[PDB]
């Protein structure tokens, strides 16, 4: 029809592909950012559980950038696999030529740039992928940005991706605080993902988190990746277990 | 068909693709641009949906090409943003060939230059982008404000409106504003844009940017203070209206 | 009919439907009248706006080519960016390489030259061109060695040469109104004119200097494009004439 | 000359029980005329350390191009690279360009984290792991370096005896060459600790 | 069926393409032309149309070299390529071998020519007809170019709309115009007679008829307007 | 030929440029300017090779610029002189060798101090607060330093780099017809007429 | 129009093609790893489909690295292509920026990364086969993985992949232990197998390799005692046959 | 070859010769060796002749291209910064050159750059380019004025060639100057420096090693 190609618009003046990968990221779990003026906590769910399934040696939906920004994943794995390994190799292609750490703004901005050229150019197919992007950088403090699968970014103070996003939202916004601390938001984050999820225990296993700190010594900023013993003892503080 | 690609002429020499584009500008946010006499305003509707959006790092509607040479859009943010990078890189350029700053025609031009090579090629979409792209000349004062469509085509206008439901504030535009004597001064330029996009927010002053750019380099954004006491205060000579109705009313 | 979707591609009749429909583009166009005339070749337009802020002389349908070439142009600007651009490299190159001013009728064809491609590759000439132009041309010029010329460009790679030759919405009315009153014997001001008097009649709007743009090429003022106080002048000059008549 | 011997600087590393030191000149010359006295040459990645000798501008780029990869390592294998490992990526960097190659000499110091044993090892123009586990030395004064630390030298140190060792070999080798000396820095990379001991010395 | 004509990449379960025709019937669409010789002259006679009376017709012989030139039949766009290829070999030949190019082996190479974009996709079989006229060392050839590329030595042919009464005109008087010799007047004259059979609704101008002529010490030259007027 | 010279105080960066351009045996016109403004807050002094001066000086002028727009916030100083590190190291293995040696001093606005570096012709960048290149290097390394304390004030370092002017006209043979100096500080990049 | 290219995708997201590669999956045979806390055992079987035709040059089970093995479930043919790149991209992307066999993890990603670009393109078909490649490193340990279709690689303690998915996956479940041997893993993957045929089971028909112990022996040279022989190891016919005989 | 041009309040003068010499063979005695750019702008030829033939025509196409695409005139800084660019691609390929593009415009007054193959692009009021350029300078700045009357500052030019023309070798033949107003160039012909020479002598009282 007007899926046939990604070159060709509809009579309505959309692009039903474009559409169409944006529903893509709602058959992948959440993903949460929420920025406070102390930290950064990244927050990822893990869409698929087995009893055999290895999950408490392994990262996959939290990938570090370079030393300073890191991402949360949602969507296809194939599809983010491609963006991430280009995204580190440009990030760091900044780090080479300036002698200094990327800022977070210009990253987000190369990566979205090539999405729009895949949905531009070629018969290509647009890559259905949403990331939560939090970084560090001098110029603006804490930062954190998510982006579309049309190849566009907005700035945040909380933001959710993945499936059941509107619920999601919702509820952040409802018990948002502007001044907020880190340890509220990784709080807030929690009894958010245990709602959206149907896996009601919602243990440690099925959880990635990670947290970015300024508290490892001053103008030094030290990415926290949380391991899984780790995210067990936090649950049984909030209390869910 | 007729309409499945570029390289159709079609049955009614009507380029679908081209077609559509113009029909995407619609969904992006209000923009409009008004000329003085020694400024330009150039003003644009700021979408808002959650307080939980930032405005602190997020790019405003409206991007510097230069220092000297301006930019607003229309349209889909994430198509625009190649449009943007692009026209910048140009206007560098032109002082490398040259040494000179690029000119407002010179430029506005080029960026239809650019959708046209990708509309005449049947591999590649245009984008779905309009743009106003403002600006004064070298070393000269003479308000410059430009056009460019998805097709290719670039006009001059002397005030012009684009974006959500533009032909509703075009009419109003038309009306007040007057090609004959535009406004005297950078203050009243500003509020002429105000009363446009006020339309189109609903209720707001927070939901409206403003930008200027004055000759010889001079851009300036304006704080959002300075927004909200305008809107005030084109509800106070408003409200003078409602009764000056009243009072002509009673008189005759 | 239904062949059309190709980029040639036959058509039981024999021709190509996709060089076909790209005529009926050049109707969607302002109307466009030029009449050549032993002293010089006249190219008149319309101008249309779609509101009064949209400013009227800021946009372009009569352009210099070079020094001693001009063209009018009706249809997509879109596609006459790149056209006129051609025939300006043409003009500049030939210049360079021969000390000669253009010839009206060379020019033309390398015009048309351009048009030719509409494949995505063929043997013969290299085709990046992935559609037809959507726009016509008039070039007129005065060469030295067959004096003043006025052809008609087509985006078919079809170059006619013309007396006098009108194109757009207003096409069939100018065309018929041409066939009863050219001459060889008209004065430049009788040319001028006689633009004006059949481009109200094919307008559907109103005449003013700013929906009316005039030019010639004559070799002594070469091109030159007119003020507006001056095509004023002789809007007033037609409103005299039709009295006598 | 040779543009590595034009420009100047002398790395030179060393071994002890479960220790590595390796240690460098400040100079920076550009033919006689001394430039800079103050800026160092050995640099680091993660817990491995690198010494560069040579011409300045390919001693500069390739701090900057080895940081480059080992950034992307790290990343990916969510694990510092290792000396080992590091002592192959010096060597096929270099081999990449063999008709128009780098001009430097580099050293390569540590101590691996999976076994503990300390490591070093030497590089050359187009690159090869040159192994020992004595000293390593590069540079305009590699001559005197050579048999300077071989008396000198003695297996087992102790980190505070292999810093007597490392210095002694450096200062008084540098002195007597006109490209190199003029301000010294050394690392001393126990296990977890390194301690960075600048030289006082006399100005050549 | 036809479902088979829109790409030239398929064949028909007739064993055709449907292209190929269609661009047959390309040439009938436009102009008329007829071509007929003597064994020491070549001789082609083309009507030139124009869109309207203020229109100044189109230039239907295109020159391609002092020994060869031909005529078009059917579209433009597709004659100026052929034609500019077909020079480029004439040029070729002139200045590495010092040779006028047979005609023979020219009109074999056009075949070759057309085969190239028939083959691959995308690209059409061209869509105009040429009869191409020249003098060698083995004197006058007159040969046939189709866009299929079948190449045909003829005494005389003729393509284009209603041709079919020239060649009727010319069949009849086969062996009169190959005993003519040095008179080239006289084969104009059954030249302008063959074209006369070709015409419904019109009657020859000094400005319709366009005549090429080629020989055994005239080289190739083209009369139009007041150089037609001897034989009008 | 050709001087660059380039002393660093405690709120201003000082760099100057000779006026004089010889090529051929004749000056080839005796005042000129030499030296072209990456940033509002960034400054590139140049001498080398014919020519080769200009249009390199010219393309890092808009590349610099160019990032400066897209952040809304100009390049520091050490990622300023690192990139045209990166560019003249590419240059020298390239089949188009450029020989333009270059002095960068700016003011960090973030830091908020003066930063003076030594780019080489070769490609080698280091923070140095006296340097030079070609044979101004030559007399004025052992001159500064010796009159240099750590600390300054910008009324000093001036009359200090007109000490050096001095020693500069005696023992060099070659003729520079003035310097032109240029005081780049916080406040912007100006002018000041010295000798 | 919706499942019909690798460029199209669905009001329900995802590609046809993906959803019709995991299909090819279950049309192969089973295949399945067990993870012990001391090695990793990977068993896949051969069907002959004629007495005449040979058990040997069937190769369903293929050393990547001599530390890593592979088996695949899903179609025959495009396993072999795949080994091949395998072999092929493992010496160049990371036998020379690290200059000796890659990490378990690391090739893991680069075998996912071929199987991505063969999604990635519009008209080239996805690989019909999903591998589960078992290996070895220091750092990681013994380790096992499953790379999927779509350009996509899972951690996995155990699984089992194509026909017989159903029944092994839920035996695999109940009998796995927090704590086993290779040894004991042998026979546990033996069993499972015998679900998927009955009565034409015998250690001729069934293929078993092992990432387990170090050999010296197969390493083929000497007296250098810093390397190591190879991890992997491919069990001959006896020796299936002396551990099956323990069952 | 002597060229040398200076602007004055007046507008530019450019002054050339018309030796050209390839050795001890005299090559021409008649070359035109200002290029008429275009009615605006006048180069000079110095250096490699041919490559200031060529090149500088090529400028003068680049000129109209540039009025056409713009609708104004082009600046005397575009001129050669275009060139400037255009030499230094092919740098170090039996390229050489020596030209002024001058240029007075109603927007930048006049203006002179001397470009070079090099890649050298160097604004100044005075210039001398050639083998001669060494005489050139002297009797030049000497008798030189901002302020100077039109019908001095082509005298001024009448006595520079013939200076530098008398002592070197390879310049003399004849003396082109030409006066660059606002509405462009104005060609003062062709004087035989033979005949030229002894009127200044009188005149002046100059030359006098010269006997006659």
């Amino acid at each position: 029809r007007y899926d046939s190609r990604t070159t060709i618009f509809s009579p309505e003046g959309r692009l039903y592909q474009v559409e169409y990968a944006l529903e893509s990221i709602s058959h992948a779990g959440t993903a949460i950012g929420i920025m406070a003026s102390d930290g950064i906590v990244l927050a990822a769910e893990r869409k698929v559980t087995s009893t055999l399934l290895e999950q408490d040696t392994s990262t996959e939906k939290l990938y570090k950038l370079n030393d300073k920004i890191a991402v949360a994943v949602a969507g296809l794995t194939a599809d983010a696999e491609i963006l991430i390994n280009t995204a580190r190799i440009h990030a760091q292609n900044y780090l080479k030529t300036y002698n200094e750490d990327i800022p977070v703004e210009i990253l987000v901005r190369r990566l979205s740039d090539i999405k729009q050229g895949y949905t531009q150019h070629g018969g290509l197919r647009p890559f259905g992928v949403s990331f939560i992007y939090a970084g560090y950088d001098d110029r603006y403090g804490y930062q954190l940005y998510t982006s579309n699968p049309s190849g566009n970014y907005t700035g945040w103070k909380a933001i959710s991706v993945g499936a059941n996003t509107s619920a999601a939202q919702t509820l952040l916004q409802m018990d948002y605080k502007d001044d907020m601390k880190v340890d509220d938001a990784i709080e807030l984050a929690l009894k958010t993902l245990s709602k959206t999820t149907d896996s009601s225990a919602l243990t440690y296993d099925r959880l990635e988190f990670a947290t970015i700190r300024k508290g490892a010594n001053d103008g030094e900023v030290y990415q926290k990746i949380f391991k899984p013993q780790e995210i067990k003892d936090i649950l049984v503080k909030t209390g869910i277990t | 068909g007729y309409d499945r690609a570029l390289s159709i002429f079609s049955p009614d020499g009507h380029i679908f693709q081209v077609e559509y584009a113009l029909e995407a500008v619609k969904r992006g946010t209000c923009a409009v641009g008004v000329k003085g006499k020694n400024c330009v305003v150039l003003g644009c509707e700021r979408r808002s949906t959650l307080k939980l959006q930032d405005t602190r790092i997020t790019p405003s509607k409206v991007s510097k090409i230069d220092s000297h040479v301006v930019l607003s859009f229309s349209g889909l943010n994430a198509d625009s943003r190649i449009l943007i990078e692009k026209a910048r890189v140009e206007a560098q350029s032109h002082r490398l060939t040259l040494e000179d700053p690029v000119t407002v025609e010179y430029l506005t031009r080029y960026v239809a230059g650019v959708q046209q090579r990708y509309t005449q090629s049947g591999g590649v979409r245009p984008f779905g982008v309009s743009t106003l792209i403002a600006g004064f000349d070298p070393r000269d004062d003479e308000p410059k404000l430009y056009q460019t469509e998805p097709s290719g085509i670039y006009s001059s206008w002397s005030a012009q409106t684009i974006g959500r439901n533009s032909k509703t504030v075009r009419e109003f535009l038309e009306k007040n504003y007057d090609r004959k004597e535009p406004p005297a001064t950078v203050e009243e330029c500003v509020k002429l844009t105000v009363r446009s996009l006020l339309e189109v927010v609903q209720t707001g002053a927070k939901n409206i940017e403003i930008t200027v750019v004055k000759p010889d380099s001079d851009i300036v954004a304006l704080s959002s203070e300075e927004i909200n006491q305008y809107v005030t205060q084109i509800e106070q000579e408003k409200q003078e209206q409602q009764e000056q109705d009243k009072k002509k009313k009673s008189n005759h | 009919s239904e062949y059309d979707r190709g980029v040639s591609t036959f058509s039981p009749e024999g021709r190509l439907f996709q060089v076909e429909y790209s005529l009926e583009a050049i109707k969607l166009g302002s109307t466009a009248i030029g009449i050549a005339t032993k002293e010089g070749v006249v190219l008149g337009v319309e101008k249309r706006a779609t509101s009064p802020l949209l400013e009227s002389d800021s946009i372009e349908k009569i352009v210099e080519i070079d020094r001693h070439i001009g063209c009018a142009m009706s249809g997509l600007t879109a596609d006459a960016r790149s056209m006129i651009e051609h025939a300006r490299t043409a003009a500049v190159t030939h210049n360079l390489y021969y000390d000669e001013d253009i010839n009206v009728e060379s020019l033309t064809q390398s015009v048309c030259d351009l048009a030719l491609r509409f494949g995505e590759g063929a043997s013969g000439e290299e085709r990046l061109m992935s559609r037809p132009f959507g726009v016509a041309l008039l070039i007129a010029g005065h060469d030295a060695d067959d004096g003043y010329q006025l052809f008609h460009a087509e985006p078919s790679g079809t170059f006619y040469r013309y007396n006098a030759k009108a194109i757009g919405s207003g096409s069939e009315g100018a065309q018929a109104e041409l066939l009863n009153e050219w001459h060889s014997s008209l004065t430049l001001k009788e040319a001028e004119l006689l633009v004006l008097k059949i481009l109200k009649q094919v307008m559907e709007e109103k005449l003013d200097e700013n929906n009316a743009q005039l030019s010639c090429i004559t070799k002594q003022d070469g091109f030159k494009i007119y003020d507006n106080e001056k095509t004023a002048e002789l809007i007033k000059e037609l409103k005299e004439k039709e009295a006598a008549e | 000359s040779d543009p590595s011997s034009i420009n100047g600087g002398i790395v030179v590393a060393m071994t002890g029980k479960d220790c590595v030191a390796i240690a460098c000149d400040l100079r920076l010359g550009s033919q006689s005329l001394g430039v800079s006295n103050k800026f160092e040459k050995i640099f680091h990645y993660g817990h491995v350390f690198l010494g560069i000798t040579g011409l300045a501008t390919d001693v500069t780029t390739l701090n900057e191009m080895f940081r480059y990869k080992t950034n992307l390592y790290k990343l990916k294998e969510e694990r510092a690279i290792e000396p080992e490992t590091f002592t192959q990526l010096v060597s096929s960097s270099l081999y990449e360009r063999r008709f128009g190659p780098y001009f430097v000499g580099p050293v390569v110091a540590g101590i691996n984290s999976k076994s503990g044993k300390p490591f070093i090892a030497g590089f050359d123009l187009i690159g090869c792991i040159d192994e020992a586990k004595d000293f390593i030395v590069s540079g305009t004064a590699s001559d005197q370096l050579f048999g300077m630390c071989e008396s000198l030298y003695e297996p087992n140190l102790e980190p505070e005896d292999l810093f007597e060792t490392i210095s002694q070999a450096l200062l008084n080798a540098a002195d007597r060459d006109a490209l190199s000396g003029w301000g010294a820095v050394v690392y001393i990379i126990k296990k977890d600790e390194v301690v960075k001991r600048y030289l006082k010395m006399r100005q050549d | 069926r036809n479902n088979y004509d829109g790409d030239t990449v398929t064949f028909s379960p007739t064993g055709r393409l449907f292209q190929v025709e269609y661009a047959l019937e390309a040439i009938k669409q436009g102009s008329v032309t007829v071509g007929l010789r003597s064994n020491t002259h070549a001789v082609l006679v083309a009507l030139k149309r124009n869109a309207d009376e203020l229109s100044s017709y189109q230039k239907k012989i295109i020159k391609c070299d002092e020994h060869m030139g031909l005529s078009l039949a059917g579209l433009a766009p597709d004659a100026r390529v052929l034609s500019n290829y077909l020079r480029q070999q004439c040029n070729y030949s002139s200045l590495v071998f010092n040779r006028k190019l047979a005609v023979e082996r020219a009109g074999h190479l056009l075949c070759d020519k057309a085969q190239k974009n028939t083959q691959s996709y995308g690209g059409r079989p061209y869509g105009v007809g040429l009869l191409i006229i020249g003098y060698d060392k083995s004197g006058a050839h007159l040969l046939e170019f189709q866009p299929s590329g079948n190449v045909t030595e003829l005494y005389g042919t003729a393509i284009g709309a209603r041709s079919q009464g020239a060649k009727t005109y010319l069949e009849r008087t086969l062996d009169t115009f190959i005993k003519i010799d040095g008179n080239p007047d006289e084969l104009i004259k059954a030249g302008v007679e063959a074209i006369s059979q070709s015409l419904r609704d019109e009657s020859l101008t000094v400005d319709n008829l366009s005549i090429a002529i080629v020989g055994k010490d005239t080289p190739f030259t083209i009369y139009d307007g007041e150089a037609v007027a001897k034989y009008i | 030929m050709d001087i660059i010279l380039g002393i660093r105080v405690q709120d201003s960066v000082i760099l100057a440029s000779s006026k004089a351009v010889t090529r051929g045996i004749s000056v080839l016109k005796d005042s000129d300017d030499k030296t072209r403004q990456l940033s509002p807050h960034t400054l590139m002094s140049f001498a080398g090779e014919a020519g080769d001066t200009v249009q390199f000086a010219e393309y890092i002028q808009a590349n610099i610029q160019l990032y400066s727009i897209r952040e809304d916030y100009e390049l520091s100083p050490q990622a300023v002189s690192s990139f045209v590190r990166q560019e003249l190291a590419k240059s020298i293995r390239s089949r188009r060798p450029y020989q333009v040696n270059v002095l960068i001093g700016g003011y960090d606005k973030k830091k908020n101090k003066p930063e003076l570096y030594q780019i080489d012709y070769l490609g080698t960048k280091v923070e140095l607060p006296y340097g030079a290149h070609g044979y101004s290097g030559f007399y004025t390394f052992s001159l500064l330093d010796h009159h240099y304390r750590p600390d300054m004030t910008t009324e000093e370092g001036l009359d200090l780099l007109k000490l050096c002017v001095q020693e500069l006209e005696k023992r060099m043979p070659m003729d520079f017809k003035g310097v032109i100096v240029k005081i780049v500080d916080k406040d912007g990049i100006r002018q000041v007429d010295d000798f | 129009r919706y499942s019909f290219s690798l460029t199209t995708f669905s009001p329900s997201g995802k590609l046809g093609q993906i959803d019709y590669a995991l299909t090819a999956v279950k049309q192969g045979v089973t295949s399945l790893g067990i993870k012990a806390t001391n090695g990793v055992v990977i068993a896949t079987e051969k069907k002959s489909s004629s007495p005449l035709a040979m058990s040997e040059t069937l190769s369903k089970v293929s050393l990547l690295t001599p530390d890593i093995g592979a088996v695949y479930s899903g179609m025959g043919p495009d396993y072999r292509v795949l080994v091949d790149k395998s072999r092929k991209v493992a010496h160049t992307s990371y036998k020379r920026i690290y200059g000796e066999y890659p990490p378990t993890k690391l090739l893991v990603s680069e075998v996912a990364k071929i199987m991505q670009e063969a999604t990635q393109s519009g008209g080239v078909r996805p690989f019909g086969v999903s591998l589960l490649i078992a290996g070895h490193d220091e750092f990681n340990g013994f380790s096992l993985y499953q790379v999927d279709p779509s350009g996509s690689y899972f951690p996995w303690k155990a699984t089992a992949i194509g026909k017989g998915s159903v029944a092994a996956k839920t035996f695999l479940e109940k009998r796995w232990n927090d704590e086993l041997e290779l040894e004991d893993a042998i026979h546990i993957a033996l069993l499972t197998l015998k679900e998927s045929v009955e009565g034409e089971f015998n250690g001729d028909t069934i293929e078993l390799a092992i990432i387990g112990d170090e050999n010296p022996d197969l390493l083929g040279y000497t007296g250098i005692p810093t390397d190591k022989g190879p991890r992997f190891r491919k069990l001959t016919s006896q020796e299936i046959n002396d551990r099956l005989e323990a069952l | 070859t002597t060229t040398l041009a200076f602007r004055f309040q007046g507008g530019i003068i450019v002054a050339v010769d018309s030796r050209a010499t390839a050795g001890n063979w005299v090559a021409s005695q008649t070359v035109k060796k200002v290029i008429e750019i275009n009615p605006f702008l006048l180069g000079t030829m110095a250096g490699g002749a041919a490559d200031c033939q060529f090149w500088e025509t090529w400028l003068g196409s680049q000129c109209r291209l540039h009025e056409l695409r713009e609708k104004e005139r082009i600046s005397v800084a575009a001129a050669s910064k275009i060139l400037s660019n255009l030499v230094y691609q092919y740098k170090g390929a039996g390229l050489s050159m020596g030209t002024m593009i001058c240029g007075y415009t109603r927007k930048e007054g006049p203006t002179i750059y001397y470009v070079d193959s090099d890649g050298t692009r160097l604004k100044g009021d005075i210039f001398c380019v050639g083998s001669g350029q060494t005489f050139a300078y002297g009797v030049l700045d000497s008798n030189y004025k901002w302020d100077l009357s039109v019908e001095d500052a082509l005298y001024l030019g009448k006595r520079s060639i013939l200076a530098a023309a008398h002592r070197d070798a390879y310049s003399g033949g004849s003396v082109n100057l030409y006066h660059v107003t606002e509405d462009g160039w104005i060609y003062h012909g062709n004087h035989d420096v033979g005949e030229l020479f002894w009127k200044v002598k009188e005149e002046e009282g100059s030359f006098n090693n010269v006997i006659g």
